[PDB]
């Protein structure tokens, strides 16, 4: 089972024996020393690479990505983003002018990130290098390097690369998984590896029967149905924050807060939801904004509210052989929103992930869709709390009155994110805050100007 | 060259990726890989230890107990012993017990969880007021310090304010993590690590394997970081891999996982500070009276030197004429706590900041006015003292603050937060201004000195070494500066070579900010022997005064001829002249009595102040840094940039402890945060918004390398603005003395803001 990738400028082929194996370790396997390990865990960005293909070039964690992955693309590692004959990247000149770096062990993954958003034209420099951990330089050096930076051309060594291409299983068509996974049902499914790797690198756990889910296109694909939105199981949670901008700029602003930059091109909202994690944020937006999921057995298609699929801690709605094909979220969802808290902003897990969305017969209320994220075992809507919402009037004493109810609906967890204590005031403090923001209050504290 | 804004020596090598740590560099085929087996109690008695799945575990080429350690097993930085490998008993969850030695760093990893150990648990001291009621402690008893009469005082203040709260510890996270590399060669070994202080991993290396000094060398080229945290954590590694080395003949590696780096290795002491502060009518201190509870862990480590200097700094910035400290080093079942960029000052600091801003909200006066009432006097019968009786006669802090609060636009700001204050409820703006007086040299005082050597090659160039190590501060890059600077060349011309204890021996661990401070000295004055031999040669030669021949730009200059350097170090070659030369630097003044806390223990003291603004969601306590302003004195900066850049980034750092940075131990005594997805470093949209630092640039009163000032650590305690800002948008929600614990979490906030409110 070999593989073809383009390395830096240079085709390379591998025999791939064991298909577990992160590229950072290969990397660092064949001498390409550049690249760090930080904590090979996702966090910190010091191993980001870059890779291209068709969809265009993105950064990414080099320690969740596994061999198998970057099979036919196109891989850009630090010692490959100054020129051929030697010239330094705009990025890399600047941060050495505007003192980037320090003691220069997170500068590789730093200029990976800047070189790709460089590459991309992107200057929205907080969310693209919120993945890149600096302990050094305090940040500002950096934003002057990149901003001095983006002055200038693109490195075009780098855009040579996108004429490139144009055991383990690897599927090409949704069919063709299908059939697969119904004759291996024990099988370890990876799509964006995010999760899965962590097995690996931290549980230090084997896995055999493996299959890669990031080679299928029609699995990873948005389509409009005559009554809302078909996202596939393998669509990435920056493309899907990418696609929200529009319809859901309420998702989209949650997305903004999921993981890294370098963590969302990668990942995918099929293995968010078959995850089934409480302090997943994936499902309890979408629960919110009343989306249906879509599971697939061989031929075989079952559908039903997402909520209905997290049945208990670590238990799902999946049968054997069956797999996360898709998700439906209808068109508009104008009273959704979307409130994560954490102990930082960026890079965060949540404690308590609030998503309200009322609908309003003017000044009463019809429909409470709250559902909420690391209040329970699993993520589930406010019952009580909902129930005694319906008929109310919308202001801020009503919904001050139905508070208590919300300790009915869940009896939180203490642990080194939030005592139960906070975690239930905060599902609390979420309520008030969907009223006094939909009421034209100032509420979020990001948003404030310096 | 000093005082240009030069770049760092290693800066296109870090850009490039071609910049090696210890984990990059090449080595032989056979080189084996260790990782530790570690305790799963807290405190225990090892009544079995079965490590027969550990050897048959694949690739795993040996395996090593304490009982399997010839000569030594201490790795401790104290007098007082810690062993590498448990011996026997478990003193925290984390501790290692055994080392396996593999052929891959995967397959060791996999082979140190595959042990079979049967313990018999003890009560653990996880708690203070457990450590504190057991009598777990260190020193045998609290070190006390008393200048004049707090008790008196307190009894006849006119305005008084008692208080206590905590201070978590905190997390070094430098990027590359804990690392090491033994090389047997020939009866001795070479080792090469990412440590802070190479001469003690020689000591302890040597120990371990039963050699003499002289039998093992040192090198260590750049860290990714140390921020304290490789002053002595690295002693365990490198004991194992020489200990493992020695053993199978061939080369070992270690390196900590991220996992293990945070489980195993110490961190910065947490403190509980109770405070009893007093002042006059007029707003003069009267007398403040402080007891300090640090948690210290296991193992003593470097906790006596840390919560000496807690206490040196107990002062903060201001002048009390009756100040008392009570000092409880506390033993806990937990990680041995170590050295981190301020060691100790910050938190001896915080909790004289805490009191004052106290004392400031208790009597209705603004905080800024009260501090500045009560800094040391300017300089120019009597100069003030400390309370451990240092003289006091270099202090700004009255004219810099002055100099910062009209640039930061202090008076309009403040009354301009007021207004949209009550114009929001569901926000809250704060603003305060922090001052940093920080003390400069060890408090141990035989460890302030420095050694360099310095050789001129015939063709002109020249090969640099000292005793400090790289670990991002830009030292290289200064000491290459002040190196050109002496010699009169172009610092192109200086080459910088790594770290060496057989180059420079009985070196002290880069610590106390003194690295640049007295390697700097150590450099000249081998710079200075050079360039007197030069120019006597030139004299004799030319018919003049040795005094008489400029060095300067690369040129040569005597008897109004004028020759390139290469030229005059040839001829001197020629002449046969030696081009080497040791440097050596010892700091002057320092003489202190630790028990009785009085004496001159310090050269002396960096000042500088901040003006932090944060917003705080009164709802669910989320928060984030608007605006900084700085104006720090960094001396005759050796370098513009490099310390601008110190100062950024210890800001951020010392704003990060007291904010999202926070550690958690379980009911056991596991590390709960042991990793980057539970303890949560600053991130880069942490930044200050609108980031201002501007130096103060004033030659140093103290002869120190070029008037200059160690701006390595006094920085960190800047971040104490932004705790205080962040107390500050509280106390505009109600009334009530908010009480905001450090670290102030969206968690710990929304605890001070609703004390503030009043709601139970
Ligand atoms: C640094 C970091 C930050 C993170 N931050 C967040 C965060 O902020 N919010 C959040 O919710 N999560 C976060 N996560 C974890 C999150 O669950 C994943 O990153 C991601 O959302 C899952 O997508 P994936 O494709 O990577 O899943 P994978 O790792 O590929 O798979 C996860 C699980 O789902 C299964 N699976 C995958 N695809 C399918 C499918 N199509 N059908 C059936 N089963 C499938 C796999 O077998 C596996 O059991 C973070 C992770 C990291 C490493
Ligand atoms: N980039 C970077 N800058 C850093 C550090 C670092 O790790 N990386 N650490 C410190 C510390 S922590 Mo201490 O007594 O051990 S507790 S001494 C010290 C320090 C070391 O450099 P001198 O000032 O002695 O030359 O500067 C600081 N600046
Ligand atoms: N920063 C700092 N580090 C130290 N390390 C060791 C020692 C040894 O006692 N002292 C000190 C000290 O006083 N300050
Ligand atoms: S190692 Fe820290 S993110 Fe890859
Ligand atoms: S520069 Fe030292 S960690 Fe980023
Ligand atoms: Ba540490």
């Amino acid at each position: 089972m070999e593989i073809a990738f383009l390395l830096n400028g240079e085709t390379r082929r591998v025999r791939i024996e064991d298909p577990t194996q992160s590229l950072l370790e290969w990397l660092r396997a064949e001498g390409l020393t550049g690249t760090k390990e930080g904590c090979n865990e996702g966090d910190c960005g010091a191993c980001t690479v870059m890779i291209r293909d068709a969809a265009g070039s993105r950064a990414v964690n080099a320690c969740l990505m596994m061999l198998p992955q970057i099979a036919g693309k196109a891989l850009r590692t630090i010692e490959g983003i100054a020129a051929p004959d030697g010239r330094l990247h705009p990025v890399q000149q600047a941060m050495i002018d505007h003192h980037g770096s320090q003691c220069g062990f997170c500068t590789p993954g730093f200029i990976v990130s800047m070189a790709a958003a460089h590459d991309r034209d992107r200057k929205d420099y907080d969310d693209l290098l919120a993945g890149n951990l600096c302990r050094c330089t305090g940040y500002a050096p950096i934003l002057r390097a990149a901003e001095a930076a983006a002055g200038e051309p693109p490195a075009d060594w780098l855009q040579a690369d996108a004429a490139f291409t144009l055991p383990a299983f690897l599927p090409e068509t949704s069919d063709a998984l299908a059939d697969w996974y119904l004759a291996h049902p024990e099988a370890t499914l990876i799509a964006g590896g995010t999760d899965v790797s962590l097995w690996v690198t931290k549980a230090l756990r084997d896995l055999p029967e493996v299959a890669f889910l990031s080679h299928c296109k029609d699995l990873a694909q948005i389509r409009e149905t005559p009554d809302g939105y078909g996202i596939g199981a393998g669509v990435t949670i920056a493309a899907l924050r990418a696609f929200a901008e529009g319809p859901h700029p309420a998702l989209a602003g949650l997305l903004r807060r999921f993981a890294s930059e370098q963590v969302r091109q990668v990942a995918t909202i099929g293995g968010n939801i078959a995850n089934g994690s409480p302090i997943g944020d994936g499902p309890p937006a979408l629960i919110a904004m009343g989306a249906s999921l879509t599971l697939r057995r061989g031929q075989e298609r079952r559908r039903m509210p997402l909520e209905d699929f997290f049945l208990e801690y670590r238990k799902q709605d999946r049968r054997p052989g069956e797999f996360v094909e898709s998700v439906t979220l209808p068109k508009s969802a104008p009273g959704l929103r979307c409130y994560k808290l954490s102990k930082r902003f960026d890079q965060d897990i949540s404690a308590v992930c609030g998503c309200l969305n009322l609908t309003l017969k003017g000044s009463k209320i019809e429909t409470a869709r709250i559902a909420f994220g690391g209040m329970a075992g699993v993520p589930k809507r406010a019952a009580a709390f909902e129930a005694a919402l319906i008929g109310q009037d919308f202001r801020e004493d009503t919904i001050a009155a139905a508070l208590p109810l919300l300790a009915q609906d869940f009896t939180p967890l203490s642990d080194m994110r939030a005592s139960a204590a906070y975690r239930m005031n905060a599902a609390q403090a979420m309520a008030l805050r969907y009223v006094r923001e939909l009421s034209g209050e100032a509420v979020a504290v990001l948003e404030v100007m310096p | 060259s000093v005082g240009k804004p030069l770049p760092h020596d290693s800066a296109r090598a870090h850009v490039t990726g071609q910049a090696r740590y210890l984990d990059d560099l090449p080595c032989p085929a056979n080189t084996l890989h260790l990782a530790f087996g570690l305790s799963t109690e807290a405190s225990a008695a090892i009544t079995g230890l079965d490590l027969e799945p550990v050897r048959e575990s694949p690739g795993v080429i040996a395996v090593f107990t304490a009982a399997d350690l010839p000569h030594d097993n201490d790795a401790s930085p104290a007098p007082s012993p810690e062993p590498v490998l448990a011996t026997g008993e478990v003193h925290f969850v984390g501790q290692p017990i055994f080392l396996v030695a593999a052929t891959s760093h995967r397959a060791a990893r996999i082979a140190a969880r595959k042990a079979r150990i049967t313990y018999a648990p003890r009560p653990a001291i996880l708690t203070l007021d457990q450590a504190l009621a057991a009598d777990s402690r260190f020193e045998g008893g609290p070190v006390i310090w008393a200048r004049g009469d707090v008790e008196t005082a307190l009894a006849g203040a006119a305005h008084l304010a008692e208080g206590c709260f905590e201070i978590g510890g905190q997390e070094h996270f430098y990027l590359e993590g804990q690392a090491a590399l033994a090389l047997p060669a020939e009866g001795g070994v070479v080792i090469h690590c990412s440590s802070q202080h190479p001469s003690e991993i020689q000591h302890k290396v040597a120990h371990a394997l039963g050699l003499a000094f002289h039998d093992v060398r040192v090198e260590m080229r750049r860290m990714g970081g140390g921020f304290g945290g490789k002053e002595s954590q690295g002693n365990h590694l490198a004991i194992a891999c020489a200990v493992a080395a020695r053993a199978t003949g061939r080369p070992c590696k270690m390196r900590y996982d991220r996992d293990d780096d945070m489980v195993i290795t110490g961190k910065r002491h947490d403190f509980r500070i109770r405070y009893r502060i007093g002042a006059d009518a007029s707003g003069k201190l009267l007398g403040a009276d402080f007891v300090h509870l640090a948690r210290c862990g296991w193992s003593a480590d470097l906790s006596l030197p840390v919560c000496d200097r807690a206490m040196l700094h107990a002062d903060g910035s201001y002048f009390v004429p009756a100040l008392r400290i009570e000092s409880h080093r506390l033993r806990t079942n937990t990680q041995s706590n170590t050295a981190f960029r301020g060691f100790g000052g910050p938190q001896g600091a915080l909790g004289m900041e805490r009191a004052i801003e106290h004392l400031a909200r208790g009597m209705g006066r603004d905080p800024a006015e009260l501090r500045a009432l009560n800094f040391y006097d300017p300089p120019e019968k009597k100069t003030q003292t400390t309370h451990y009786g240092q003289e006091v006669a270099d202090c700004v802090l009255g004219e810099l603050v002055t100099r910062l609060q009209k640039s930061a636009n202090f008076t309009t700001r403040r009354a301009e937060i007021a207004a949209w204050n009550s114009t929001n409820r569901t926000l809250a703006r704060g603003i305060a201004l922090s001052p940093v007086k920080f003390g400069i040299s060890f408090t141990l005082t035989h460890l302030n000195q420095a050694g360099a050597l310095v050789q001129i090659y015939t063709d002109g160039s020249v090969a640099l070494n000292h005793g400090g190590t790289e670990m991002g501060q830009g030292l290289h890059a200064k000491m290459v500066q002040v190196a050109a600077a002496v010699l009169g060349i172009d610092p192109v011309q200086v080459r910088i070579t790594a770290t060496d204890t057989s180059k420079v021996p009985n070196t002290s661990a880069t610590a106390a900010s003194s690295g640049a401070d007295m390697n700097g000295m150590a450099v000249k004055d081998a710079c200075e022997t050079l360039r007197g031999r030069l120019a006597g040669f030139v004299a004799a030669r030319e018919g003049c005064a040795a005094r008489d021949v400029i060095f300067d730009a690369g040129q040569v200059q005597a008897s109004g001829k004028s020759w390139r350097f290469a030229e005059i170090v040839a001829a001197a070659y020629m002449a046969r002249i030696s081009l080497s030369a040791t440097g050596f630097y010892a700091t002057p003044k320092l003489s202190w009595d630790r028990l009785r806390g009085q004496g001159r223990p310090f050269l002396y003291f960096a000042y500088g102040a901040a003006i932090t603004e944060v917003v705080i969601d009164r709802l669910t306590g989320e928060n984030r840094i608007l605006r900084t302003d700085i104006l720090h004195d960094a001396g005759a900066s050796l370098n513009p940039a490099l310390d601008i850049g110190q100062i950024e980034g210890a800001y951020v750092q010392g704003a990060g402890w007291l904010t999202t940075e926070e550690l958690v131990w379980d009911h056991c005594g596991r590390l709960m945060t042991h990793a980057p997805s539970t303890y949560k470093i600053p991130a880069f949209s942490d930044r200050p918004r609108i980031f201002n630092v501007a130096l103060w640039d004033q030659p140093n009163r103290e002869e120190t390398i070029f008037r200059s000032k160690a701006v390595g650590e006094p920085p960190f305690l800047l971040g104490i603005s932004a705790f205080l800002a962040l107390h500050d948008a509280c106390a505009a929600c109600g009334p009530h003395w908010p009480d905001l614990q450090a670290p102030a979490t969206p968690e710990a906030v929304l605890a001070a803001v609703r004390r503030a409110e009043g709601r139970a």
